[PDB]
RNA sequence: CUCUCGGCCGAAGCGUUUACUUUGAAAAAAUU
RNA sequence: UGGUGACUCUAGAUAACCUCGGGCCGAUCGCACGCCGGCGGCGACGACCCAUUCGAACGUCUGCCCUAUCAACUUUCGAUGGUAGUCGCCGUGCCUACCAUGGUGACCACGGGUGACGGGGAAUCAGGGUUCGAUUCCGGAGAGGGAGCCUGAGAAACGGCUACCACAUCCAAGGAAGGCAGCAGGCGCGCAAAUUACCCACUCCCGACCCGGGGAGGUAGUGACGAAAAAUAACAAUACAGGACUCUUUCGAGGCCCUGUAAUUGGAAUGAGUCCACUUUAAAUCCUUUAACGAGGAUCCAUUGGAGGGCAAGUCUGGUGCCAGCAGCCGCGGUAAUUCCAGCUCCAAUAGCGUAUAUU
RNA sequence: UACCUGGUUGAUCCUGCCAGUAGCAUAUGCUUGUCUCAAAGAUUAAGCCAUGCAUGUCUAAGUACGCACGGCCGGUACAGUGAAACUGCGAAUGGCUCAUUAAAUCAGUUAUGGUUCCUUUGGUCGCUCGUACUUGGAUAACUGUGGUAAUUCU
């Protein structure tokens, strides 16, 4: 016996069909969109829509006054509208099955700093996102597949320890002012 | 100067003769600060001898900002002797650990084991 | 395995007397011997030959006189 | 095993106590006592644990063992006491009293009383029997035998004691529409009122208690303790009245907390 | 579904017994 | 008297008994000391018997894989039941004596097998299912194999004893001492699995005990079992190249973006590492925080498989010539080989990817 | 994600298997920059083990005449700390493994009105009509003499 948990999971699914040319289409379109590294984050994105998918055609099948469907429904309902991926109007649980793939990619947080302004290409906002660069209201975030909730998107700065942000140019600037 | 000083959940242990708190370190330029200098800036806070505070726990956050630790201000440093482990005293000096290790005492127990009477205290 | 303290030298002979021994066929098959001791005795110091005595273990197979030995320089 | 047991599992634990998955391996076993270890607290969680008065076990030794942990009115020094319901602890160095009363949803809520309540306590009598040339004993639901009770007071009633003298003071009659709370089983620590209870001879006799909202629910007479007579409780309840509400509301009542404290 | 004892009701038998179905209380934590 | 659903219950009364291998009925310690020569306040060790707690142990009902090339089994030596006893903590063929001939079975007894400890559970799965579960939680069993004990509340105990059986250590040859399916470690076995490290600080446990002890447990070392996050570069200007908006019959003319080839340039941001210090901790290490150094492609250079079809991506070039070999399958190779061996190029996944085997 | 593809023929449609496909666990090969967790002598040999460690324990409160002590004040019965030893408790928990085991174990459910129970907690302890202002013999530790090649022997 030792005090040590060994609950993990896993994040994706490997496909059924490993040659098949539109899915390899489409996600590397999704990766071309969306400047990802590989197919594990689309598989993951891919995983955790149909685990959402599942758990709310789970709650379909119970009556629409069941006390576990109603608590659940808004529960989940209420997570899916925090992320931004539902909108107010439109939070009932059938819409949830119309949920798509680039819309949970849209929330990521590589995505939210190049719409914003802040870098200049996807691939620049996740180099800027591993650089140390950004941060999310006050805390460095340094995962470009951090999921921006609603309420945390309006403020995402320059991180003011970056050059970019408040001061201290980095080690190149340091070096070439040096010069002469 | 930017280093500040926080304290959230305070309560005065009268069971133990302490007062408990969780501090916040603001740094937002330097590194980890010192425990010394904690202990000062809670001797200014709380009006009393730094001689007494025990700082310990300290987890620095990612990005680097806070630190929160755990800290402790006795009423006396005879309740502090009594009530702090051996260890906590030790890093401010007041114990002094013996330097053998326990395979040697071990072995020593076996070997005075092995042996009757007044006859143990002599081997060794 | 560290030799730095004679405890893991001590370690060390201890894990060398307990092996599982790789065998050479060749060795195992021929009988041969290392030379521990050295002596000449020449039989005309103008010929430069003469009878040697070499003692050492006998380590390969059972050594008879009748086969020839060879001395491996 | 070739004898009884002394070390518990930290998984294998009551889940009331609200222990952690990685603090250790190994959670109090308690002492033998007047409560199963199913059943109750062990002083080192509640003082450690709930009153975060002491940080690890090594502390609540150092505390109890300076005499400052009274039990009903007596000073222990076992830090793995088993203390349960109904159950007086008071801490006089810091002048605080608490009963260990059973919280809405299965644990033991700290109940801090004030400190006239703080002299008597609740049993629920276990057994009666006659012995040694025609005295009557009880025996409670806290191993307090008592000899010379009141003739009337049988088996299933709930008797008031003052702590000091350990004597009865008065008694309640187990009878319907009587206030009542749920000790055992799924219902655990709901308050209500006895509608009616159903014999089944050589089995379990099965109680219906009604709720202050209208909630009917069923024990069995083991997880049955009166409190009150009639409606009125003869000792302070916690924050919640005893009334279980379900998930809806306990999410709406925390949303509203929410929007209200901000 | 009812005749007797007690305050329109509570006790007593039920009703040939089941299978079925719904409900209630018991079904350790961990894991799901 | 009191109680149960039901006592041969509890309590009461009477007549006696009460074991020398004997039943309780205090020849014990501490702290303060104080009041009418004598009385005393707290506490610790005690104690026959009740109850309580932790249990334990015998029972009730239902539930397990394969096998009939196992169809009848059980009872002389208890098999099924009765009566009286013995033994046992107690109920009972648990054993004895005397009796009766019963008891189980195609609704699969009995016998054999299991690469069978049982559950909680795990993998896979539309729904139904299949397979796994030695393995940290609960229960059982056992300490080389059997057997018998002492002590004790509790063991048929093995880091207790006594034997025999099998091994095996020191001998001065008479004797003596053994038991890692605990922690490390070694040999052997194998396709197959880590350090003879540090600490009782955390979690708890034991003791006469706030103090001592714990290879329990914790902490490091080994660790591509497996799971989570996540680098290997981004941008700007130019030279070509596309696709759009405006003006033009059209050609064309532009200020709108995009793309790589850049045998083109340019400074900026960095983590890897190097390494003060703080923080972490029983002491450390790691992570985090931070001074200083640390980036131009000959580097700080990403692999593993494949390119006829299934199945994504070459009828390229050279060599070989039914050879060497490839090829899960269909097949390729006998002189233009899209399949071998190489070079170039391309494809898939990517810090991972092959192959063998069990399984879904 | 309730899925299929190649191969029997001159060609076709079937039955039918083989092969392909994806996951999961062991092993092994090539490769491996950072960070968080983390299984790990089960399978075969419940095979065999060098060495070291894994279970000990004192409070004001059972027994202190070891100068082992700095040390009282001195006829102070016992100032205090206290090795050793006697006494008491624990060593029946924990840890390891899965050989045996097929209504057995185990699981759920119930019974002990058919038994025992250290300890903890509460009850009870002038309820008996029959030297005490204190009873007796030893035995360790200690001193001294030894035996055996050898032991936690005596």
């Amino acid at each position: 016996p030792v005090a040590r948990s060994w609950v993990c999971r896993k994040t994706y699914v490997t496909p059924r069909r490993p040659f098949e040319k539109s899915r390899l289409d489409q996600e590397l379109k999704l990766i071309g969109e969306y400047g990802l590294r590989n197919k594990r984050e689309v598989w993951r994105v891919k995983f955790t829509l149909a685990k959402i998918r599942k758990a709310a055609r789970e709650l379909l099948t119970l009556d629409e006054k069941d006390p576990r469907r109603l608590f659940e429904g808004n529960a989940l309902l209420r997570r899916l509208v925090r992320i931004g991926v539902l909108d107010e109007g439109k939070m009932k649980l059938d819409y949830i099955l119309g949920l798509k793939i680039e819309d949970f990619l849209e929330r990521r947080l590589q995505t939210q700093v190049f719409k914003l302004g802040l870098a200049k290409s996807i691939h620049h906002a996740r180099v800027l996102i591993r650089q140390r660069h950004i941060r999310v209201r006050k805390q460095v975030v340094n995962i470009p597949s951090f999921i921006v909730r609603l309420d945390s998107q309006k403020h995402i700065d320059f991180s003011l320890r970056s050059p970019y942000g408040g001061g201290r140019p980095g080690r190149v600037k340091r070096k070439n002012a040096k010069k002469g | 100067d930017t280093v500040t000083i926080r304290t959230r959940k305070f309560m005065t242990n009268r069971l133990l003769q302490r007062k408990q708190m969780v501090i916040d370190v603001l740094h937002p330029g330097k590194a980890t600060v010192p425990k010394t200098e904690i202990r000062e800036k809670l001797a200014k806070m709380y009006k009393t001898t730094p001689d007494v505070i025990f700082v310990f726990g300290f987890r620095t956050h990612f990005g680097g900002g806070k630190t929160t630790g755990f800290g402790m201000i006795y009423d006396s440093l005879d309740y502090a002797k009594k009530n702090e482990p051996k260890h906590r005293l030790a890093r401010h000096g007041l114990y002094e650990k013996k330097k053998t290790s326990r395979k040697q005492r071990k072995e020593r127990k076996n070997r005075m084991k092995k042996v009757r009477g007044t006859a143990k205290a002599n081997v060794g | 395995l560290l030799l730095d303290t004679q405890q893991e030298a001590g370690m060390l002979l201890r894990q060398l007397a307990n092996q599982k021994q790789q065998h050479l066929a060749f060795r195992d098959r021929r009988a041969y011997l290392f030379a521990h001791a050295v002596d000449f005795v020449p039989s005309e110091e103008n010929n430069l030959v003469g009878t040697l005595k070499i003692s050492g273990y006998v380590r390969g197979q059972t050594l008879n006189v009748n086969r020839l030995l060879h001395i491996v320089g | 095993a070739r004898g009884p047991k002394k070390h518990l599992k930290r998984v294998a634990a009551p889940k009331h106590w609200m222990l952690d998955k990685l603090t250790g391996v190994f959670a109090p076993r308690p002492s033998t006592g007047p409560h199963k270890l199913r059943e109750c607290l062990p002083l080192i969680i509640f003082l450690r644990n709930r009153l975060k008065y002491a940080l690890t076990g090594d502390e609540v030794k150092k505390i109890c063992m300076q005499r400052f942990i009274k039990i009903d009115g007596k000073v222990r020094t076992d830090i793995t006491y088993p203390a349960g319901f109904m159950d007086v602890i008071s801490i006089d160095k810091t002048g605080e009293n608490f009963r260990l009363i059973y919280d809405t949803k299965g644990r033991f809520a700290v109940h801090r009383i004030t400190p006239e309540e703080a002299k008597y306590k609740l049993c629920k009598v276990r057994k009666i029997f006659v012995g040694t040339k025609g005295i009557p004993h009880l025996v409670t639901h806290d191993a307090r035998t008592i000899r010379y009770p009141d003739p009337l007071i049988k088996v299933n009633d709930t008797i008031q004691i003052d702590l000091e003298t350990g004597k009865i003071t008065d008694f309640i009659k187990f009878d319907t529409g009587n206030l009542c709370m749920v000790t055992g089983g799924a219902n655990l620590g709901r308050i209500g009122v006895i509608t009616n209870r159903e014999r089944h001879p050589g089995s379990f006799d099965v109680v219906h208690v009604k709720d202050a909202n209208g909630n009917s629910f069923a024990t069995r007479l083991s997880n049955i303790f009166v409190i009150g007579k009639g409606n009125k409780p003869w000792i302070s309840l916690p924050r919640g009245k005893g009334i279980r509400l379900t998930i809806a509301e306990e999410r709406d009542k925390r949303l509203a907390a929410k929007q209200s404290s901000g």
